[PDB]
RNA sequence: GGGGACGGGUGAAACAGGAUGAUCCCGCCGAGACCGCCGGCCGCGCAGGCGCCUGCCAAGACCGCCUCUGUCAAUCAAGGGCGAAGGCCGGGGGCUAGAAGGCGAUCAGACACCACCGUAUUCCCGGCCGUAAACGGUGCCGCCCCGCGGCCGGCGCGCGCGUCCCGCCGGCCGCCCAGGGAAACCGGGAGGCUCCGGGCUCUGGGGGGAGUAUGGCCGCAAGGCUGAAACUUGAAGGCAUU
RNA sequence: AAAAUGGAUAA
């Protein structure tokens, strides 16, 4: 799995931004 | 009777071989020769063996005919001892595994049926019949698959002809059933107007239930044919 | 491309198939990708061929035969030789060999 | 053989479905059946698939089913 | 008479004789026992060696006759006896120890519980 | 003490390094048996070669 | 109850188990899963999917048809239901596999692959979630379209009378005549098209950025659905032949 | 059973 682990990895820095965005809001 | 009048060491230094009696019903009523250590200690000689079941085939139980009963077994469990010989008396009945591969083949019907019948004795066995419907003589297809109606009927009727040839059976006349093989035999009549069927034959009738105290049972599987 | 019309499996009007494993890898592949070749062999080698039967002291008692089918998977059967890689015309015919 | 679908031989309409005839129609005809007191027409549909009833009897003259009806008694062919 | 049970597993093949009840062991032998590589333990040379040490002891205990209840590792795998499985009859032929009925006696699955590497297999 | 065998027949070199060629062997003290075993070096039909071990023949062909 | 020594384990091993008697057999006993072989160019379901025993209810196409109405039809926004697996919530369970975690070997390093142990999970009942290479990567009804077939479900006509023969319809499939297409190849269509027009619906417009950002909405969450632009680059990509 | 790599630029 190539693309599926990019899918991965997008999902975890959208995962990342809503935490962050809770922190900074 | 090979340690007591022989030398083996540490735990056959001291052990007997008592034999092994199985019911009237077989013609050879010798299983074998079982060791056990010699009487000492809290439990007795043959208390032991009283419990310890023997597993022979019908075969070498009635000899003369070999391809029929060869690879049927039949499950015999010590029941008393009587003069130093245990006796034995039906435990469950068990064709082998060479018996039971050779019948399955692909294309055809299978069909197994689960059946609990209580003996006058009181022992409720759990006889396991599997049946295969082959080609009708000359078919169009080699496939023998068939219709529905006539599956549960060979269910219906397996149920309904183990009731007929095995009605209120005590277990002698269980067991001289299963010594003839009379009852798969009637299994091809019953289902014979139906799709032709091909191993229509008890697989299993195991001793579910057992009453204690069956002395009486043993003495009638033991010598009631002199009487009969 | 599709390198076989059945691509890949027998299953067809289903959807869906049970699934088994190799007897070799224990890779679960759907039953219709699956080798499965009957086997029936005498269970001592036919080397050992009438040496028992000699032995034996029962008349007329035949040496046992194994009836099992054996299932392997796609992967572990071309590895195992029990199917090679057949050429483009090749691959139509069946005719089991 | 030059036959052309406006004259088709009978007995390939005969053999085609009832709706893919160049004319199409019923399959199914009266059949007669024989019953006590009569040696005359006892005429009922060909492919009943209810009881039809001796007539002034209790017994069902013909058999159901999903094909032609079947009877267990005498029977007289079509319409005579 | 005997019951010669060979378990013919991969990794050992066993071979141990009871008598009718299978309570009492005339006899306990196993290919492991005979050979110092791990890897050649199942082997056919191991088989004779454990056998025939094995038939002395149940000549000694005074059974000839043996009926093979070989077996295969079974249960949820295998289902196919190892090298060992013949190599120990073949030992039964060097003594010729009269035989009798020879049926398999693999522990067989009704219906299984699941065996170990995943749906993906062992990758080796 | 070791048997004694001449080969019936040859069978073909193994070990992709060449060098076993199989023969099959009997035995003259004995009932001739037709067992199958290897051998190391040049053997010719009929010849004789010393089989140590006797109880166990090679690998099957 | 034996009974007697290493037992697993592998590619070879190593970690564990054993004189607290291991492995092995045989008679049990408790537990939960699973329904083998039969199991298929089988069948059934609207898909996802669906295989122990009997009993029990309701249901569905198809065929048969001198039954009944009498256009009640098609296809779809919006909306309503269902939807593998994994996840998640609250009860339960708990055998086996087994995300994590430890561990051995493995190599330069493997924290990977191969063993060994194992929590979540698997199982069940009420919930959510709403995704798949959800595949035939082929929307849905409609109609004509060439021979050889296999299977399957009814349903007929003659033959000797068979589970025959010719088939009639609804499917399941293999080869393929036209014919189409860049070809692989579909041919019960992916044929009847540049000699283009039966109807209804979705969806795309070089390759990245991008299912990204934001604005919603739904969800307990995990996330789903809708969905950018700035900016970059000359190829990306399909089937083939060597 | 163990095997990782290979500048750019034209040829």
């Amino acid at each position: 799995m190539r693309a599926k682990w990019a899918k991965k990895r997008m999902r975890k820095l959208k995962r990342k931004r809503r935490h962050m965005k809770a922190r900074s809001k | 009777k090979k340690i007591t009048q022989r030398k083996n060491p540490d735990p056959y230094l001291k052990k007997e071989w008592y034999p092994v009696i199985a019911p009237a019903h077989f013609k050879s009523r010798h299983i074998g020769q079982t060791p056990v250590t010699k009487t000492a200690g809290l439990r007795v000689a043959t208390d032991v063996i009283n419990h310890r079941v023997y597993e022979v085939n019908l075969g070498d139980l009635n000899p003369g005919a070999e391809d029929l009963n060869g690879n049927t077994k039949f499950y015999l469990q010590t029941q008393l001892v009587s003069d130093g010989k245990c006796l034995t008396n039906f435990h469950g009945m068990d064709i082998t595994r060479h018996k039971y591969g050779s019948l399955f083949r692909k294309g055809c019907d299978c069909i197994d049926v689960f059946m609990d019948i209580p003996t006058t004795d009181g022992y409720l066995l759990r006889v396991f019949v599997i049946a295969f419907t082959d080609r009708f003589r000359f078919q169009r297809r080699k496939n023998c698959h068939v219709k529905g109606r006539v599956i549960r009927m060979m269910r219906a009727g397996i149920y309904e002809t183990l009731h007929n040839e095995l009605g209120k059976v005590s277990i002698p006349v269980l067991v001289t059933k299963l010594s003839n093989f009379e009852v798969n035999a009637k299994l091809t009549e019953a289902l014979q107007k139906i799709t032709m069927c091909r191993d229509v034959m008890i697989r299993r009738v195991k001793v579910v239930k057992r009453p204690r105290n069956t002395m009486e049972l043993l003495s009638t599987m033991h010598d009631s044919n002199q009487v009969r | 491309p599709v390198k076989r019309r059945n691509n890949g499996r027998s299953k067809y009007n289903c959807g869906h198939t049970n699934i088994v494993r190799c007897q070799n890898c224990h890779r679960c592949v759907p039953k219709d990708k699956v080798i499965k070749r009957f086997t029936i062999r005498n269970i001592v080698d036919n080397t050992i061929a009438d040496d028992v039967l000699n032995a034996c002291v029962i008349q007329g008692f035949a040496i046992p035969k194994l009836y099992n089918k054996v299932q392997y998977c796609v992967s572990c059967s071309i590895h195992n030789h029990i199917v090679r890689v057949r050429s483009r015309e090749d691959r139509k015919i069946r005719t089991p060999p | 053989m030059n036959v052309d679908l406006l004259y088709p031989d009978p007995v390939e309409e005969q053999r085609k479905h009832k709706l893919k005839r160049l004319v199409q129609g019923p399959n199914s005809y009266f059949l007669e059946i024989k019953c006590a007191g009569c040696q005359d027409i006892v005429v009922v549909y060909s492919h009943a698939n209810t009881p039809v009833f001796c007539p002034g009897c209790t017994s069902q003259i013909s058999i159901p089913t999903g094909g032609k009806c079947a009877f267990t008694s005498q029977v007289e062919r079509y319409r005579q | 008479f005997a019951v010669c049970h060979i378990y013919a597993g991969k990794n050992d093949t066993f071979i141990h004789v009871t008598d009718l009840s299978g309570r009492e062991t005339i006899g306990r032998v196993s290919g492991g026992m005979k050979v110092k590589r791990h890897c050649d333990e199942p082997s056919a040379y191991a088989a004779m060696q454990a056998t025939q040490d094995l038939i002395e002891i149940i000549t000694d205990r005074g059974i000839t006759a043996v009926h093979i209840k070989i077996r295969a590792d079974g249960g949820t795998g295998k289902r196919v006896y190892g090298q060992g499985g013949s190599a120990a009859i073949r030992a039964l032929v060097r003594g010729g120890i009269k035989i009798g009925r020879i049926e398999d006696s693999t522990p067989i699955p009704t219906d299984r519980t699941r065996h170990k590497g995943g749906r993906r297999g062992r990758r080796l | 003490e070791p048997i004694n065998a001449r080969v019936i027949e040859v069978l073909g070199r193994t070990s992709s390094r060449g060098g076993i060629t199989q023969v099959k062997v009997e035995f003259m003290t004995g009932e001739k048996r037709q067992i199958i075993r290897n051998v190391i070096g040049p053997v010719r039909k009929d010849d004789i070669l010393v089989l140590m071990e006797s109880e166990r023949e090679a690998r099957r062909l």
